[PDB]
């Protein structure tokens, strides 16, 4: 038991524990990714839940989890997943961005602002991502202005 | 779902793998249809277990790369949170972060990979996640914090089941102290 704990603590995952291969996990990501794009959001959510449990350090399983939740209108729960995902990949702008969208839908402007603002910075830094950087900039304005008319 | 751009990737075995992964929370829900209680225990455990090291060392060695990466993620997350709470730019780049996730950072400071584990468990939702989703109409909302506690508690059990019960115990301590650090 203390061996399992030390494993877990040092950063081992359930995948490792059950000798689950990188390629089996990828298969399951693919299934989840297709289902999400098929609009089968509820089913995609269940897949991403399994992935997040199998490897609880992969930001993109948390991105997927969060995207399913947002599509189902579960905005609060999506912010939770986008938040944990960010912590696993601090340079990824999609996390604060889609969390901000979710925050705006709930009327939380101060945090929507924070999200769109970080999403812009992080997206700016990478030049592959200027379109998203711009969207973030726009929504940032939309939020600041919706904030002023309160 | 055309809202989020997920990164691009790269039939009955996948249902095996999904059952594997939900196995811990399935057993968790099962064991929590009783009268346990605690609930409000007297130093958590024994628990119970009721109902091999060379392998672990092989596995560990086989995945030195990923394990180090995961350690780095936790290190970089801890640091990011450290440098954010010193500076006045705490709630400017991280004000969007939810309260749950915020505790999970705390749990990671107290218990590293065990903190992350239980934290991810809470966020994944698993057992009472479907109820929680349903709870989205309806009144004020002290219903919120308790659904957390519910989730925390289920996650602890799930950890107990899936990994050590010392792991669950540490996870409880982690959540405890991340919760006090939160005030």
């Amino acid at each position: 038991e203390p061996a399992i704990e030390a494993f877990l603590q040092d950063g081992g995952t359930l995948a490792m524990l059950n000798d689950v291969s990188t390629d089996t996990l990828e298969q399951l990501y693919t299934l989840g990714f297709n289902q999400y794009h098929a609009g089968k959001h509820d089913e995609a959510h269940k897949i991403f839940q399994a992935l997040c449990v199998l490897d609880h350090y992969e930001a993109r399983f948390f991105l997927g989890l969060g995207a399913c939740r947002q599509a189902l209108g579960q905005f609060r729960l999506a912010i939770d997943s986008y938040s944990y995902g960010a912590m696993m990949d601090l340079q990824e702008p999609r996390f604060p961005f889609h969390a901000a969208e979710c925050l705006l839908q709930l009327g939380e402007l101060e945090g929507a602002e924070s999200g769109f603002h970080s999403a812009q910075l992080l997206a700016a830094a990478k030049p592959e991502l200027a379109e998203l950087a711009a969207r973030a900039g726009i929504m940032l304005e939309v939020v600041k202005t919706k904030k002023d008319m309160e | 779902g055309q809202g989020v751009v997920l990164p691009q990737p790269m039939q009955q075995e996948l249902d095996q793998l999904r059952k594997t992964a939900q196995l811990g929370t399935a057993n968790a829900a099962k064991l929590l249809g009783s009268s346990t209680l605690l609930n409000k225990l007297a130093f958590a455990s024994p628990e119970e277990f009721e109902i091999k090291l060379a392998d672990l060392e092989r596995i560990r060695a086989e995945n030195l790369k990923k394990i180090d990466e995961n350690q780095t993620k936790m290190k970089e997350a801890s640091e990011a949170a450290d440098k954010a709470k010193k500076s006045g730019l705490a709630s400017k780049i991280f004000g969007w972060i939810s309260a749950i996730a915020s505790m999970v950072i705390g749990a990671i400071l107290i218990a590293t990979g065990v903190g992350a584990a239980v934290g991810a468990m809470m966020i994944v939702g698993g057992a009472v996640g479907v109820a929680n989703m349903a709870i989205q109409q309806e009144t004020m909302k002290v219903l919120g914090p308790i659904m957390i506690a519910a989730e925390i508690l289920v996650a602890i059990v799930s950890i107990a089941v899936t990994f050590g019960a010392s792991a669950a115990s540490t996870a409880m301590k982690a959540v405890k102290f991340a919760t006090q650090a939160a005030d």
